[PDB]
């Protein structure tokens, strides 16, 4: 039944005005600094840059790391066969050398035999011509 | 964020990666030629995505094909939509990987993979704005598990500023090509973990029992498995090939989907499920679709979504239905099923609805999840792994090319911590 | 003159800012061209400049970290509006990370935009500041405009800043980081600006659904709605009216303490435009409508506040004996607490110049309207449902390594929620005799 | 490109060579001059007159096997420089043939497979055919295989070893010779492939009705199988398996490199009408003991591995469905540490038969190559005729008179009964 | 290895020996002029085992023909195929052994052994491929004995990688020449058990006791014994002169049926046993031929196999008949008799089948075995020389000579360790 009616202002197309209902049951008005700054401002942006920058190297150092690993296997693998060839080459002279030793060994052995059996003979034969002629 | 570079190595990733690129070619009106004939404007709005305008008219995939065998290669340009790619993409060796991770990771995968960062660089440097990278293999054999994840390193240090997407097919005994499975499986897991922001778990181990059970097929064949993987495939890729505000691209999908780095391994689903010569069956509705969100057999990892928690999921519509039945069959199946979305992600499931359905379906549903349940598909490989590894078997064929047992060791406690890490987030209480 | 600039931040901030001038124009009666039949208001001037050739040029700058959106308005109606040079855009977004957008990207783009709106400074005489248009969402509405905001209050020190903020909605949303992106911005924020008008994209929807009987509203749906809104608020600054005549009018009728610089909006009549009949709404039912809380531009519950100040807009057939008669019949009815300090009361502005509509839209054409701008308490009831959304992926630390790995410390997550925690207890207190 | 170089040692090794060769020539349409009216490139190589040459080299101590080469049909189809020969043979005796003998042919035989080499752009390695029985077999293999380990390091090497029987035998130290070559050649094999001729004997007898089975008989069955394994190196197929791939599939420890072969259908050139037995029969007959090339019983033994290679009217899924029945099949015990243990070729050409041979045609064959830890049984009856020889040191002398140690045999029977030993820790759970 | 280079040496050598030439001759088809007259191309096929290509179209036996009295030899030159023999290979001196094997050893013989070798060394260093040596020869007498054994000797020392082969005939009372055969067989057999690889047991005793017993000849003469010994003689070297897999050279043979070097003493056995140009009416069933041939009547060594056990044996089959009858009826006699077969010896018995069949006979049956029974042989001549040698009997023809009682000592010492070494065989088991 009371309301208060302060006008404001009045335009061409347009008026103001302002209803008050109640007055403040209390009184006394209502009872910013940054600015900020340019330089404040590309610091952040820029120590926010170098941490994108540093994680992009880090995951390209790992990818480097994977690099190096994909070389050493594919040389593990060279070298494994190049031992397995040098491995099987020198079993494999040891081996034709040994059967060649053993087997002039076993021919010579025989051929001395046989040797001997010639020795035996020429002196059977000095024995018989002790008997034949002598008395004979 | 515009072009993306697509890549597929070795059989599975060249089989699965053709598919693909017929499929999505029918639906962006691209005939084997590479000719437009379509009868719309959404399907060029984002060509520029997938393909490439060549001299004067006619549009070709930005694909490189990647085999360390010649034979693939042949099947692929004699096959539907050969002729649309670029010949000089094509990039293969001579003598294959013999199902060897460690032949297809540190040697003859080693001796190929310049030619095919030459291939990549062409096709990146040509670029405006590019996106990244999407790679299709299996991780089973030894061409596109080791050569598939020696190119992601490789393509990660040249490119690491892009985001690497990949299509990668688990192995399983019901449908497998090679003994040593669990090993290249186990192997490639480990180069996932660190080097790819988000994958595709397709597991051959789902398909095989969808196929079987759910299709009454009898003896499934790669074609019927392939037929599923790529309705997936055209399904998850909807949002990067039309207009749309929902996971447009490849790192906005990777911010959404993936809250912790190395839990980026996501479970495909898909409605409904049909088989090749199944054509003509009429139905499904809106809360049909959404009802196979939580069912384990639509899923394409061998997982049960039941067993886990969600972290997060992104579902996609395709044809005309009303997106206020779709909003609110999809805000009931998580308050229905809150137990299985971790509460401490609030608003964890984003949906998109495309008008454009896809050939042979007048309304389907592409579910991706990022499921604590993913940790059965690992567990189930590092079972395998430790039966044959616990028994040293095989491994002179991989210690023979220059590996140490160590590697092994390294790549299982990884998938291990992994498990471990997708198991304590499920338990996460927050509260 | 006292020349208003506009800056249009990210997606949210351009779509939006396509539905404001689309409205502006059709306010003046600018065609898309620029022209504009001269005859004998001219306060359209603190808003669009003007050309040799007779045109009409928004006093605006248009910013995107991508250029899909502002090739639209390159390639649309009102290409010929806009010079190209302050329709600024990068090539690659910044992916709803407001690291991205602030340190990454930005970083790449700020300089540019400066000089834009130095360029576009040195046109005025008498300069008032600026209105930011942008989403608390997005990488760019969030990491961008904080980068801008703070430049700005570098180069023109003491100028008026005040902001038209898009506040998040899962039914809108396309991003799960939408919470950190609001939170984030909103500390960057609230030391360089002097006024900001949120917008809840929730209440929009909502009143969409409700009073427009649009099943599924769209950008473009929310957008027009919002742009009302927006055109009442800046009608006294581009109509020789009464009331908020000047950009320091707002902090003075609205902000009695700096960091508590958020009004609350509420907007009546919205009516379909395919109703029947209808109708006409007297100054008595806006003006009651204008204390419905489902009427309101953030969802909130004054009843649960107390108002510290309060500003009644009327446009179009509206008399002074019909307002003060609609204040002491509500009087009678309900509370309206007002804080101890405060007298229980209203600033009132009737502004002549009738409601207008786009042509096709969904808003009926009405003969009298009225926004009510209050600052409440009850606005941080709002703050309190980001900051709980905000503190469930925290306490994980879900998504974080997103952040960090654009160059921003953990730090500034654990700093931006603790002024969060500040601004609700700020206005706890604000509202205790 | 994909290169095989084939090595035939001493008549066993030269004769299947001749069976082998005259097929591969009839599957390829090669005439016996060289002409022809691609993967054949893999086993043949190619003149500026347009005649196609194996990629074989033949090796006999004694000239008169091979000279029946250079006399016979074929001739024409070899340069007469890959077709090598000695004077006088290794005697059955190992220590013949590996060092008294073979010393005087080694470095021509070597030089002639570096100019082989010389001619590949991608060589996958080399299959070595040969018996365990003959010195030249036994005792000149051993001696190449070092010597290949030498100029060749770790490039695979693959055996088509004969296992003795002593129906068809002609000496008595055939056990000596077959453990002295296993021994010595262990190590620089990567994978064996041994052929029981008591099984071929059998399989000739009971499938193909003849009363006295002879070498020529022998030879075209145990070609069709060697043809199988190279099948998929000659053609390519539904689904291929390259050297490297048998190797990976088949073998799960160095030592462990003995695959049993298993081939179906062996039907007579008379009769049916065999009613073309359908994908799952020949499968399901690959896991019967009559069809095998070696006499052992899987059934007290463990598979470790199951390479299966089809060739001619085969369909991926008929196989799929065949395997799943396998998988089924609880009286087909796998190891422990298996997960799996299948690999699948298909090839479209069906077997060829040689014009006016015992074999009848059909429109699918199956081999399956599989590592049983049964086959064991082979080596220790070959183990225990050494034991009763080498107890009362008989015809010992005749090695030691060549220069060769009883260490040697105490060496080879030790390494033996660890390989006995490693089968039986391999199935242990 | 290729050729053979035959010596006959002694009256019994050259009787043999020319017997020998005369039928294989007559196999091979080769006339008294040396020209070929046969057919069956399978009798030229190894004709150069045994015969030189005489410049012409002639073939000359690679025959040597020694002696130190011209009588044999001359009788040799009128005898049927006299004229075949090349005349620079007859060696003869005029004095005579007289029966003593220091004569022959020592003395005469070693007076012309150099003109012997001057002609063995032109026939040795012709050939492409020498497979060694063939000597025919008495065990009783002086040349054959104590001169071939010196050949045996020389030979072995300038060709020590040849094979030294034998056909030695040994000495019986019921056949004899002198009171001295013991001494010279038990001298021989000494010089035979170090210097052969292989030594055909040709047994006087046994030939005898078959033309008496068998035959029905109430006094066989030196022609009856020959005519057994002929067909022994072409048995024994069928698998030499034809085309075949089993045996088909010294070396094989050697390696194949001699288990210890010094168990080198063949037993030969024969079937069906026929006396002189008496022919036939019935012509035995290979189930008869495998019996007979492993029977004490059959054997051409004095010994009961029945009493030893056999090393090895190589069973010969000459005529057309089945392969598979044969295998059939060889393998029944081993399991049916497998006491008399070592345990320790696997596979020990090996079959070949010539399908040419010697002349007079539609079938026949040759056996070659190394049986323990043997030393009954070497026993029997062992008791002989030990009845005279207790008494010094005889000895001063030999000590006459330059010969020491030392040499007698050794030489009977070495044959009853050969005796007491098939003993140590025949109990040994395999266990
Ligand atoms: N009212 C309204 N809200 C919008 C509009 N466009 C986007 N949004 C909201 O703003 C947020 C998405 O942020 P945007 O402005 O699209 O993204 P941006 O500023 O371009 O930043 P980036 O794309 O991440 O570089 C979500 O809350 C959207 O619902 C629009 O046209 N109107
Ligand atoms: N399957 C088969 N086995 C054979 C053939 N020839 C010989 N054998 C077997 O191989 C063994 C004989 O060894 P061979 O290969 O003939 O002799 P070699 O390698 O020439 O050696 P030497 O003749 O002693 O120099 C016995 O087991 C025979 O059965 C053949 O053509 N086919
Ligand atoms: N879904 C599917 N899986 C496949 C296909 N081809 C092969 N695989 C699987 O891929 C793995 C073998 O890898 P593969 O690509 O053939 O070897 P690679 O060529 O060396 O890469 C096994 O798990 C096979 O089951 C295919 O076309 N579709
Ligand atoms: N079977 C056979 N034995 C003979 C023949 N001639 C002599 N003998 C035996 O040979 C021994 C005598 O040897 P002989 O060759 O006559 O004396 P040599 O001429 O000095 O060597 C005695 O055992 C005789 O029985 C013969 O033609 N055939
Ligand atoms: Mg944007
Ligand atoms: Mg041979």
């Amino acid at each position: 039944a009371d309301m208060e009616v302060i006008e404001l202002n009045k335009a061409t197309s347009g008026q103001s005005w302002e209803v008050i209902l109640k007055p403040p049951s209390f009184d006394g008005v209502p009872e910013r600094r940054r600015d900020p700054s340019l330089e404040e401002i590309q610091k952040k942006l820029e120590a926010a840059e170098e941490r994108r920058k540093y994680q992009e190297a880090e995951l390209l150092k790992h990818l480097a790391e994977k690099r190096e690993h994909e070389r050493e296997v594919i040389q593990k693998a060279i070298e494994e066969n190049n031992n397995f060839i040098k491995m099987a080459k020198e079993k494999l002279a040891q081996k034709m050398e040994s059967n060649k030793e053993n087997r002039e060994a076993h021919l010579a052995a025989m051929l001395e035999r046989l040797q001997e059996k010639d020795k035996h003979a020429e002196e059977v034969r000095k024995n018989k011509e002790l008997k034949e002629e002598a008395s004979r | 964020m515009r072009e993306i570079v697509h890549i597929q190595a070795g059989q599975c990733g060249n089989q699965i990666g053709a598919k693909f690129w017929e499929v999505i070619s029918d639906e962006h009106g691209i005939d084997p030629t590479g000719s437009y004939h379509g009868d719309s404007d959404l399907q060029l709005e984002r060509i520029n995505v997938y393909y490439n305008e060549a001299t004067g008219n006619k549009y070709v995939p930005r694909a490189i094909l990647v085999d360390l065998e010649p034979g693939t290669m042949d099947s692929v340009r004699s096959g539907p939509f050969g002729q649309i790619f670029r010949p000089d993409n094509f990039v293969f060796g001579q003598s294959g990987a013999g199902n060897n991770w460690a032949k297809g990771h540190y040697t003859e995968g080693a001796e190929l993979v310049d030619s095919v960062l030459d291939v990549v660089r062409k096709e990146s440097e040509s670029c405006d704005c590019l996106q990244g990278f999407q790679l299709t293999h299996s991780l089973g054999g030894g061409t596109g598990s080791g050569m598939g994840t020696l190119l992601i390193s490789k393509i990660r240090e040249e490119y690491p500023d892009r985001i690497m997407n990949t299509f990668s097919v688990m192995p399983s005994p019901k449908v497998s090509d090679t003994v040593v499975e669990p090993y290249n499986a186990t192997l490639s897991v480990h180069q996932l973990v660190e080097n790819t922001d988000e994958t595709y778990s397709i597991d051959n181990e789902a398909l095989y029992d969808i196929c079987f059970r759910t299709l009454k097929l009898t003896t499934p064949t790669y074609g019927d498995l392939n037929h599923l993987v790529s309705a997936t495939m055209s399904g998850v890729t909807t949002c990067l090939r039309f207009p749309g505000q929902l996971n447009a691209d490849l790192r906005k999908l990777a911010v959404n989907m993936v809250p912790f780095p190395r839990l980026h391994f996501f479970m495909p689903g898909f409605a409904p499920l049909t088989s090749r010569g199944s054509q003509q069956y009429r139905a499904l509705t809106v809360p049909e679709l959404t009802q196979q969100m939580f069912d384990s057999k639509n899923m394409m990892a061998a997982c049960d979504p039941r067993h886990g928690r969600y972290l997060t999921v992104a579902t996609i519509f395709r044809g005309r239905m009303s997106m206020k039945e779709v909003d609110e069959q999809m805000l009931n199946i998580q308050n229905k099923n809150s137990s299985y979305f971790v509460e401490w992600i609030p608003n964890n499931v984003k949906t998109a609805v495309c008008d454009i359905p896809p050939r042979g379906l007048k309304m389907s549903s592409t579910f991706i999840g990022n499921s604590t349940a993913i940790q059965e598909l690992f567990k189930r490989i590092s079972e395998q792994f430790t039966a044959m590894f616990r028994r040293k078997a095989f491994l002179h064929w991989y210690t023979g090319e220059g590996m140490d047992e160590m590697e092994f060791t390294e790549a299982e406690s990884n998938m291990n911590d992994l498990v471990s890490e997708y198991q304590q987030y499920q338990d996460a209480t927050a509260d | 003159m006292r020349e208003c600039i506009s800056i249009h931040v990210g997606q949210a901030g351009v779509q939006i800012g396509n539905a404001c001038w689309e409205l502006y124009c059709l306010e003046h009666g600018i065609q898309p061209d620029g022209q504009m039949p001269s005859d004998k208001d001219d306060s359209f001037n603190t808003f669009f400049s003007e050309t040799g050739a007779g045109k009409h040029v928004p006093r605006a700058v248009f910013v995107d970290l991508e250029p899909t959106v502002i090739d639209e308005v390159r390639t649309g109606t009102y290409r010929q509006l806009f010079h190209p040079e302050q329709l600024i855009t990068g090539k690659e977004d910044a992916a709803n990370n407001y690291a991205r957008g602030h340190y990454t990207i930005g970083k790449e783009i700020i300089d540019l935009v400066l000089d834009r709106i130095r360029k576009l400074a040195d046109q005025c005489t008498g300069l008032q500041g600026f209105l930011v248009f942008h989403s608390f969402g997005g990488g760019t509405g969030s990491g961008f405009t904080s980068l801008l905001m703070e430049r700005l209050s570098v180069d023109y020190g003491k100028k008026s800043k005040l902001e038209f903020s898009i506040y998040p909605a899962p039914q809108v949303s396309t991003a799960v980081v939408e919470p950190y992106n609001s939170i984030l911005t909103t500390h960057t924020t609230l030391e360089h600006s002097d006024c900001a008008f949120m917008v809840d994209n929730e209440a929009i929807y909502d009143i969409c659904r409700r009073n427009l009987d649009i099943e599924r509203p769209t950008y473009t749906n929310l957008n027009r709605l919002i742009s009302q809104i927006v055109s009442s608020i800046t009608a006294s600054l581009r109509f020789d009216g009464a009331l908020n005549v000047d950009l320091t009018e707002f902090q003075t009728n609205l902000v009695p303490y700096p960091r508590i610089h958020f009004p609350l909006a509420t907007y009546a009549p919205v009516i379909s435009a395919e109703k029947a009949y209808h109708e006409q709404l007297s100054v008595a039912e806006i003006t009651n409508a204008c204390f419905e809380p489902a009427n309101q531009m953030v969802k909130c519950d004054p009843r649960h506040g107390k108002y510290m100040a309060c500003c009644l807009l009327y446009r179009g057939d509206v008399v002074p004996k019909d307002v003060n008669a609609a204040i002491a019949t509500i009087k009678t009815k309900r509370s309206i607490q007002f804080v101890d300090w405060c007298p229980t009361g209203f600033k009132v502005g009737i502004n002549y110049q009738p409601p207008t509509v786009v042509p096709g839209g969904d808003l009926a054409k009405v003969q009298r309207a009225v926004c009510m701008l209050s600052n409440t308490t009850a606005i941080a009831e709002a703050w309190a449902r980001l900051d709980h959304k905000f503190d469930l992926m925290y306490a994980k630390r879900a998504f974080v390594h997103w952040y960090v790995g654009e160059g921003m410390e953990e730090g500034e997550f654990s700093e931006a929620r603790e002024d969060m925690a500040a601004l609700e207890k700020d206005y706890e207190e604000v509202g205790v005799d």
